[PDB]
């Protein structure tokens, strides 16, 4: 219904999930950038495995939920680019029209306050060492700041076998 | 016994033709299952961009007290113009005859408690554009309700181009500058004959 | 509606290198990045895997030309009297100049597709020892798949 | 194995061949009903014409 | 009675534009007008459909020959270093100078037949970098369609 | 009636072709039962030889 | 994994013998142990059983070549007037200078297959009577079987 439970994980919106910093949206900014899985290395289990494991493949699903009144203005665009070209948990606090080729669901404040996004393992090789960028921008200014809030669930994951096989 | 007709040993470019292998007996890299393989360019210039109407330049000023005014007005040339940079226009640069149906869309942003009433009008090809909101409203046209509905989605008529204008029925009632976002796409029906450099 | 085809689209041949060569040598590490024509088609997809078709086009002003394909990972010529050229390994065609070869290298890469890497190099030099020679290499992509389309690069 | 014969690479302006086209993969303007098609000269020189005989 | 066919009294090659490069360049716009012995046929026909064969013929006096078509609406070459020569879209054929090339455009057209209408155009070039050939163009026109007989012009 | 297409007359190493030998109606010298024949590299890549470690 | 194949291991051209002719011969006894690359991957086997392709290239620089091939046990010519030239028992080929012949021996020996023996020898003459030729041949090892694998040479 509208509490999806994870593992040790519950969260009431409509693998454990990693609710990463709320960032404050303010009217002056112009966004924020987290490349996956860069935004876990340093979250908990996920982290651990992520290092000790040489090669991974991992898909995963990004609630990005806005929690505000009904009297607030303005839309974000959340889009995840595959291979994103010129930061941890923390993220990269900042043509755009056509950034809607990519996997995209405006959030807007009118309307609505969540968008969820099922990104699958996109890459040239079938495995790879630990390769995606979610962006969030504000297109149209926020008018009375409000928090955003990222959580990722990391899913449907594999990792090498080599470090637990036996040489008999 | 054989005779070599004219062009011979010729080299045209546009001729698809099978060769010899430089390296043969080599087994490439294995093909794996990567989603969202594009099959047709024609399937990629349907989805929705932002159109560069007015991050400023995508966003539609919508201002309080003003009636019968006009919000937007433009042309439907693909080729130039707003649509130059929207990925229907930078891949109609790549072909000289692209005729059929469009997709414009819009989106109001204001607050939950705003409303007003704005009529789309299409004007098609061949005609001079409105200069007045009866004009506007006399011809095609759909009355909005943004208060009702945060988004309309037009499908322009089959073209190979007319204009297309907004126009304030109602002032803006604002709660004690609000803005629409203009999308473009094209309808299954849009074809894309003659290549371009 | 054959024209939006990605392989009427993408698999068309065009001039993606041009170089002169004395009576030394000439070698193109393949980078089709080079002819901004072509990179502003292939760079709006991430992934493409395809085979290749080189027409190359030898003209004299003021003999015979080894254009030698070099595979990935292997190494180039440094001069004209190199072992490079007499190497077996490394494919090489020897035609006349003034008309044209043309060979067809399979898709060389380590992962599944191109990401828009090591493609190869071409090395070119004329065989005849004690004239500017122009060459024109033409590229086709054959046999192309594409797979994430990308935003069109404005700048 | 085959033997070029006299007469190889020579250019007959009335020899009636095919040839590779300069853009394939091209769907040209499709073909619409006009009416009164010509299909033989013979069937024109067969109207009625004036003499400028005077 | 094969000859009153409008394939056999239309369809065959005739000379329709003669010039004469340098070691820079001539391009020609597509016009059957120009050759009067050909127009005077075609022009008692208001609407006509065929495709085309060009069959080029270059012939030096005191090398190779970059004949390329231009489709219709697009730009003609003005230098010979221009980009147009080296651009993918537009089709070329190179040939040696002193034999002929052959190729066939389609029925290129916005109506379905031409009424005597942009037929595109021909740029020819000698490649050769640091003599006058003269390039004679023969066109037939192939698989043609007449639909209103005309009064034959008189002056 | 043909054409030669680009790339005629050239000489790639790695093309394999048929070709007329220099002394046709020639029997050669019998094949006879050797034993160990190698049909393929990746069968005597595979048996153990010594590292030199030390 | 047709690549470990030892017709692909083996069977690739490779530039054997390289000579230079005046308008006055040369002879090369056939001994594929004169080029390293190609002895060091055929000594790691005792027995090797081959037909052959022979591929010549002669260019020329300041006309007719003969290269003429001699069966195991036949005498070489010893000068440019000699009567093995005329002889019709020994193969031979006519070629104009610029181009290549081709051409593919069977498996000429004694024994079952070569113990890396006699295989023969090629005779080079430009026939013109009354410029500086250089032929490269290139030889591609056919129909190969192998027999007993040896420890590789290190020295």
């Amino acid at each position: 219904v509208q509490q999806i439970t994870l593992g040790n994980s519950t969260i009431t919106t409509q693998c454990r999930f990693y609710t990463l910093d709320s960032k404050t949206w303010t009217t002056g900014s112009k966004g924020w950038c987290w490349k996956l899985p860069d935004a876990l290395k340093d979250m908990g289990v996920f982290g651990q495995n992520m290092f000790f494991h040489s090669l991974g493949r991992s898909g995963y699903t990004v609630h990005v939920q806005c929690n505000a009144t009904k009297f607030h203005s303005g839309c974000l665009l959340v889009v995840v680019i595959p291979e994103h070209q010129l930061p941890g948990e923390r993220g990269i606090d900042l043509l755009l029209g056509n950034l809607l080729i990519f996997p995209h669901q405006f959030i807007n404040l009118r309307t609505n306050n969540t968008a969820t996004i099922v990104i699958p393992y996109i890459n040239s090789v079938p495995i790879d060492s630990m390769n995606v960028s979610l962006m969030v921008i504000p297109i149209a200014p926020l008018t009375v700041s409000l928090p955003i809030t990222v959580t990722i669930a990391p899913m449907c994951t594999e990792f090498s076998g080599i470090r637990s096989k036996s040489i008999v | 016994p054989t005779t070599t007709l004219p062009g011979s040993g010729q080299f045209l470019t546009t001729d698809d033709r099978q060769s010899p292998s430089a390296l043969p007996n080599y087994e490439p890299t294995p093909r794996i299952h990567i989603p969202g393989k594009v099959h047709n360019l024609l399937e990629i210039i349907q989805v929705d961009t932002l159109i560069p109407m007015n991050v400023n330049s995508y966003l539609i000023p919508l201002n309080a007290n003003r009636q019968n005014e006009q919000v937007f007005g433009t042309n439907l040339f693909i080729g130039d113009g707003v649509f130059k940079t929207t990925l229907l226009g930078e891949i109609v640069q790549y072909y000289t005859h692209w005729s059929g149906s469009l997709r414009f869309s819009l989106m109001y942003t204001g607050p939950a408690l705003s409303s007003a009433k704005l009529i789309l009008a299409y004007t098609p090809p061949g005609a001079r554009g409105p200069q007045d909101r009866r004009e506007a409203m006399l011809g095609t046209h759909v009355v909005w309700d943004i208060g009702l509905q945060s988004t309309i989605v037009m499908t322009i008529p089959w073209t190979s181009a007319g204009f297309l204008s907004c126009w304030y029925q109602t002032s803006l009632i604002l709660p004690p500058q609000v803005y629409l976002l203009s999308f473009i796409s094209a309808c299954p029906d849009f074809k894309l004959r003659l290549m371009k450099d | 509606g054959s024209e939006t085809d990605v392989e009427c689209f993408l698999g068309r041949a065009a001039c993606v290198h041009v170089t002169e060569i004395q009576n030394l040598f000439n070698d193109w590490k393949i980078n089709l990045s080079s002819l901004v024509q072509l990179r502003k088609k292939l760079e709006l997809f991430t992934y493409v895997r395809f085979d290749s078709e080189y027409t190359i086009l030898a003209t004299a002003s003021q003999l015979v030309v080894q254009a030698m394909y070099v595979p990935p990972g292997a190494p180039n010529p440094k001069e004209w009297d190199d072992y490079t050229w007499q190497s077996a390994s490394n494919p090489s065609v020897f035609f006349k100049v003034g008309d044209t070869s043309r060979f067809s290298v399979p898709y060389v890469g380590l992962a599944s597709a191109y990401n828009c890497n090591h493609m190869g190099s071409m090395a070119f030099r004329i065989v005849n020892e004690h004239t500017l020679v122009k060459i024109r290499v033409y590229h086709r992509a054959k046999h192309v798949e594409a797979w994430i389309p990308r935003a069109p690069r404005a700048l």
